[PDB]
């Protein structure tokens, strides 16, 4: 099954309302598993696996990492904001990760956003990168230079962060390598009237991942299907739903390895 | 600067049953900045008793929250979640639609 | 870049001392180590940005102070002997670090019980042999700095007031005179060699001249002998 | 994990020296070579982090993944090439581990031996063991009242002369615990 390990780093300029400067935060799959922000100025686990197989020892040298990359970040936005003339509250982004896929092939992403829009975007294999506009562009050339600091990014996407999500894996197991099936249901209304409504809705599933089709006699529908988000149910399990207008329909959901038809 | 307004979902935990012990939550997802402002209202009012998730990160840069809430549903109570954020004007009440 | 200071202390065992360390390249991160023979570097404390400190491997009697982006002072409250050693101060642009340390020039660090066994260098001057002239028409000098404690002398040649380095040949680190003893006194050697010809001429002037750092002036004295400073023991020898 | 690296290497002047370093089994940000003369600050030399040869002048710093080590590999080797070199490691918590060091020795080419030990009186004794070959090593006296230093290289810049040199003091039984050439002159 596939799986991620990811890092974000969010800077807000002149933030109000309680909202921190900075915030960090990890994550393996959808769940997060360390936080870092500018009023505790600390690292901590935020899943109870992780605090169960790391020492409160392992968060010291992280700390003092984050209270350095927190003060790069205020840096960085400021001079951000120098480059475009912005005055106010603006946000710099970034997020650093890996994917082990089902087939054991790997990815690797390091991607910068200012005020959510892309910004810099890191190419592993061409050891460079990709640049939105002109003020990108400038960043782009000083990061460029650096070639030691781009060969050491490369061999973090590649191998560290690889081998941590592995370990942090293993570490929550028992949460993330579980499956909990969907509960599957077909409902059906008179809505306008002439128009059927056909809504295929499922539930209590982990992992969130899950294929669900309308077919018409076994076949693909060249209709219009709506479909609803997979949603956190807030038990660590998910919900979602597709509804088509009847004019033999089957509801089609994967999930997990297993198929399963609802036939109407 | 483009800004984006928050995505507000209003579902229970479970198929909803009037009588029957839910969880009612509120999923607001998509936007951007940060600074956000949720409730949950019980027939307009305020509800104490609430818990949520930490702000999270979405790989398209927005940010997303959880809100949720212990509650039995019944014929004769409304549920809404109130959500204010740079993008609105006044804050934004959205009704549950009772599944 | 990085400025380290003092280049030697003399400590009792119980003052205090601060090391200072400065950069002026804007490099957020800092580091103080302490080096020892056998062992590799090793951090006592280091400071990440400004406004952040943490312990290193050997943290304790000592602590630190992250002043300022460019300031990172080292503090040993109360010297201990085991603090006997040579400590470099380090600076990188960020941390993690994939570039550059830059090091200052290090501080050589001496706690005692007693500073009754610090003793200045005796310093003499040997003249070359008429049988190394007579075979090799070359002549060779050699200066001894005998009975000094620390360790800490740099020796020089000079030559008719002008300071030399060619056919110059310092120890590169001194002896103990008293190998079985803990605080044994130390000995160097230095070799100059000359033509034949510029030792024959009897206008030339010959001077080795040891650097020795010892004692201060705040430093208290009771002994009979004098009190050993930081001071300059020179001998000097005339050609032929 | 560890950073291991040999204490003391010697190569002869002009030849090639390879310097190993096995690092840390467990997380890997990179390694670093830095030089440091005797009594000087550490300089840096190299930082490599994927596999292959970075060359820069007469130093190349070789890094293998798979095989968990690098080396320092110094070209041409000059007197000026004696000094310590250290690796040091980054582990999987960004924490740098510093190997021991590695002292190495330059053996000067002696074009024309003649060694000798000579007599030196004081200007207000000693005695000079000069001018033998490279291979001849000066052993530490066992008599307690007598000093002996290590070979010393003095290089005469203006003539291309370089000598090799070891002093005792308390004369034909001075270097009597070191084996000496058999040709050594022991002038009256």
């Amino acid at each position: 099954r596939t799986h991620s390990l990811r890092y974000f780093r969010l800077g807000v300029s002149d933030p109000i309302h309680g909202v921190p400067e900075f915030i960090s935060v990890g994550y393996v799959d959808s769940h997060p598993i360390t936080t870092y922000d500018s009023v505790t100025r600390q690292k901590e686990p935020r899943a109870p696996w992780m605090a169960e197989n790391l020492a409160p020892d392992h968060w010291e040298r992280y700390t003092q990492l984050l209270r350095g990359w927190q003060q790069m970040f205020k840096v960085e936005l400021k001079r951000l904001q120098r480059h475009y003339n912005h005055s106010g509250s603006h946000t710099y982004q970034r997020m650093i990760g890996c994917e082990l896929l089902e087939d054991g092939s790997t990815t690797g992403f390091l991607q910068y956003a200012y005020d959510g829009q892309d910004f810099l975007i890191f190419n592993k294999d061409t050891l460079s990168w990709l640049a939105v506009d002109n003020v990108a562009h400038t960043i782009k050339q000083a990061w460029e230079a650096n070639q030691h600091e781009l060969l050491y990014q490369k061999n973090w996407l590649e191998e560290e962060c690889i081998a941590w999500l592995k370990r942090f894996l293993e570490y929550g197991k028992d949460t993330l390598q579980r499956t909990e099936p969907p509960l599957v249901r077909v409902n059906r209304k008179e809505t306008f009237p002439g128009v059927t409504a056909l809504f295929c809705k499922a539930h209590g599933f982990y992992p969130p991942e899950i294929y669900m089709t309308w077919m018409k006699n076994g076949e693909e529908i060249v209709q219009e299907i709506d479909y609803g988000d997979i949603l956190p149910s807030g038990d660590g399990t998910y919900q979602a739903w597709a509804s088509i207008e009847l004019d033999l329909y089957s509801c089609h959901v994967e999930h997990s390895g297993v198929h399963m038809v609802l036939q109407v | 600067m483009i800004q984006r307004t928050p995505k507000i979902q209003v579902y229970s935990r479970h198929p909803a049953e009037n009588g029957k012990s839910n969880f009612l939550n509120c999923y607001v997802s998509g936007f951007h900045p940060s600074d956000i402002e949720v409730d949950l209202l019980k027939n307009g009012e305020r509800i104490e008793k609430v818990e949520h998730s930490d702000l999270s990160f979405s790989k398209d840069w927005s940010f997303y929250l959880l809100y949720y809430t212990e509650f039995t549903p019944t014929e004769k109570d409304e549920y809404a979640c109130r959500v204010n954020h740079v993008t609105l004007s006044q804050p934004k009440i959205v009704k549950w639609d009772r599944d | 870049g990085v400025t380290q200071t003092p280049k030697f202390q003399v400590l009792k065992t119980g003052q205090s001392m601060t090391l200072q360390c400065a950069q002026d390249m804007n490099h957020n991160s800092m580091y103080w180590y302490r080096q020892d023979p056998g062992m590799g570097l090793r951090l006592i404390y280091y400071s990440a940005s400004e406004g952040t400190t943490d312990k290193g491997e050997v943290p304790n009697g000592y602590n630190v102070s992250r002043l300022n982006k460019r300031e990172f002072s080292l503090r040993l409250e109360s010297a201990a002997p085991s603090q006997t050693s040579v400590y470099f101060c380090a600076s990188s642009e960020t941390d993690p670090n994939t570039g550059e340390l830059f090091f200052g020039e290090g501080s050589r660090l001496t706690v005692l019980e007693d500073l009754k066994n610090v003793f200045p260098p005796e310093v003499a001057v040997f003249e070359p042999s008429e049988a190394e002239i007579s075979h090799t028409q070359k002549a060779t000098l050699v200066c001894l700095a005998t009975g000094f404690y620390p360790d800490h002398v740099e020796l020089s040649w000079w030559v008719n007031g002008k300071e030399v380095h060619s056919g110059v040949c310092t120890d590169p680190q001194p002896l103990k005179e008293q190998p079985a003893l803990n605080d044994s006194r130390y000995a160097l050697s230095s070799r100059l060699r000359v033509s034949a010809t510029f030792w024959q001429n009897p206008r030339n002037h010959f001077r080795c001249q040891v650097q020795f750092y010892g004692l201060s002036e705040n430093d208290e004295w009771t002994q009979d002998r004098a009190k050993p400073v930081t001071q300059i023991v020179s001998a000097e020898a005339w050609g032929r | 994990q560890n950073i291991d690296q040999p204490t003391e290497m010697t190569a002869t002047e002009g030849a090639i020296v390879q310097i190993n370093c096995t690092y840390q089994t467990s997380g890997f940000n990179g390694l670093f070579w830095y030089q440091q003369h005797a009594g000087e600050a550490p300089t840096f030399l190299s930082y490599n982090v994927l596999d292959g040869l970075e060359e820069k002048g007469r130093f190349s710093s070789f890094l293998s993944r798979s095989k968990g080590y690098s080396y320092l590999l110094l070209k041409e080797l000059q007197m000026k090439d004696s000094a310590s070199y250290l690796c040091a490691s980054i582990d999987s918590n960004y924490q740098l581990i510093w190997g021991a060091g590695t002292k190495l020795i330059i053996k000067p080419d002696i074009q024309n031996p003649d060694p000798a030990v000579y007599q030196l009186r004081d200007s207000k004794s000693v005695c000079l063991f000069t001018d033998f070959d490279s291979q001849t090593n000066v052993s530490q006296s066992k008599d307690s009242d007598v000093y002996i230093t290590d070979k010393c290289v003095l290089d005469m810049r203006s003539m291309d002369f370089k000598s090799n040199s070891a002093v005792a003091w308390s004369c034909a039984n001075a270097f009597n615990n070191s084996i000496i050439p058999e040709d050594t002159f022991f002038p009256s």
